């Protein structure tokens, strides 16, 4: 990630981002609001950040300094080049609706007071398929994904010492490669959760109300078409062993 | 330090977010508690053996029944939590969460965690709970389940005033390590 955006999303919350006197002028029903927001943005960034360390740290860092057919690499890292495209322009999407919200002379104080179209547009129509798609399958890989890093690690020596290099870092500690993949999985249930605590505290504004509750089910619509779509492949499955 | 893997399981209000949230952050949370959860890696001392311990939570993935197992894979300990103003979620705890977890995690120690202790003379909830005919889970009970369903142990904390988390994250590493 970038550091205008680290340092803009650094606090633990909107009401310690945002200057104490600016926030002393927010009725506290809003103040709850934006934190809920601020956390989905905030999220939502570090989800980007661990999609771009799949694909340069690590899947990159092993096509040039390895000698792995390529497709093992695929097998370790799948739709991570969809996924960063999709994530990605979503975080701008966030992150651009949040600098119009600027109040003038400030690149921290802001209010964002519509979310839901925003999120109606991600979750519904062309983006939508290709979010399901996407997760069908990776969700699919995931285990095959995992059981191919234990392999390569447990049978390449210079595998290993690739993987000791790159996540020696203070800043990698969570964020080895099955990490890498299971936060990811886990990544589309979590929307439902901060678009309802979202949802509770934006009773205010009626169409808000609406396009949120809208958006909450749009997501449930998609997570049950993606857990529908999963069936585990499997490091050489038989023809047999699927159609039992 | 050699690694191990914990996840925690149990009904949407167990408080297993909250849970796994005061524990990880080293400030308590007295401005905003976060929605989610996503991962930490905690360095424990347990005994004279020093432990990372990556934290796993299966928040949002209650309804959806092929993408929770996604979260099974190499588990060294799981804590099953509930919560002791729920009688509820703790019925639920032998009928779908044990059989779930004893398929995807064989032979891998179950923690049971009775959460928000606290609740337990909270005088709303007493109140909450008589409309419904029920009483805050008792010790015993807590006890009783945990030895019905094979559990490693039994124990209660409370996230909201930090007592008992530091020890079941203990005990998960001592568990985990057997």
């Amino acid at each position: 990630s970038m550091e205008m955006d680290e340092k803009d999303f650094a606090a633990d919350s909107w009401s310690l981002a945002v200057d104490s006197s600016f926030l002393q002028q927010h009725k506290k029903e809003v103040m709850k609001q934006q934190d809920v927001i601020y956390e989905l943005i905030q999220t939502e960034l570090h989800h980007v950040r661990t999609l771009k360390i799949m694909t340069r740290l690590f899947r990159t860092g092993m096509l040039e300094e390895l000698h792995l057919e390529p497709g093992v690499v695929q097998g370790l890292f799948p739709c991570v080049d969809e996924l960063s495209d999709i994530h990605t322009r979503f975080l701008s999407q966030l992150l651009e609706r949040r600098r119009q919200a600027l109040c003038p002379g400030s690149t921290r104080n802001f209010v964002i007071h519509r979310l839901g179209d925003l999120l109606i547009s991600q979750f519904s129509g062309p983006s939508a398929e290709q979010m399901c798609k996407t997760y069908s399958e990776f969700c699919s890989r995931h285990s095959k994904a995992l059981k191919l890093y234990k392999e390569l690690y447990a049978r390449d020596k210079r595998f290993q010492q690739f993987i000791r290099k790159v996540t020696r870092p203070a800043v990698l500690k969570r964020h080895g490669v099955q990490e890498c993949i299971l936060l990811v999985t886990q990544r589309i249930t979590k929307y439902p959760l901060l678009i309802s605590r979202i949802l509770q505290h934006s009773h205010g504004i009626e169409e808000e109300r609406q396009d949120l509750t809208t958006a909450l089910g749009l997501v449930k619509e998609l997570l049950s078409n993606v857990d529908e779509g999963i069936y585990q492949l499997e490091k050489g499955a038989r023809l047999q062993e699927i159609y039992n | 330090a050699i690694r191990k893997k914990l996840v925690i399981v149990g009904d949407g209000a167990c408080g297993k977010t909250c849970l796994l949230i005061v524990f990880s952050k080293d400030q308590f949370p007295e401005v905003y508690v976060p929605t989610v959860f996503e991962n930490y890696v905690a360095d424990i001392e347990v005994d004279g053996k020093q432990v990372e311990l990556a934290l796993w939570d299966t928040a949002g993935q209650e309804d959806y029944d092929r993408l929770r197992p996604l979260s099974y894979p190499d588990t060294d300990v799981i804590l099953m939590c509930f919560s002791i103003d729920s009688p509820d979620s703790l019925e639920n705890i032998p009928e779908k969460w044990t059989p779930e977890v004893k398929h995807f995690c064989p032979n891998v120690p179950i923690i049971l965690v009775g959460n928000k202790k606290d609740l337990r003379n909270d005088e709303h909830t007493r109140r909450e709970l008589a409309k419904m005919k029920q009483e805050p889970v008792k010790p015993e009970e807590g006890r009783d389940m945990a030895n019905r369903i094979g559990a490693f142990g039994y124990m209660e904390c409370s996230a909201k005033t930090k007592d008992g988390v530091r020890e079941v994250f203990e005990m998960a590493t001592r568990a985990a390590l057997q």
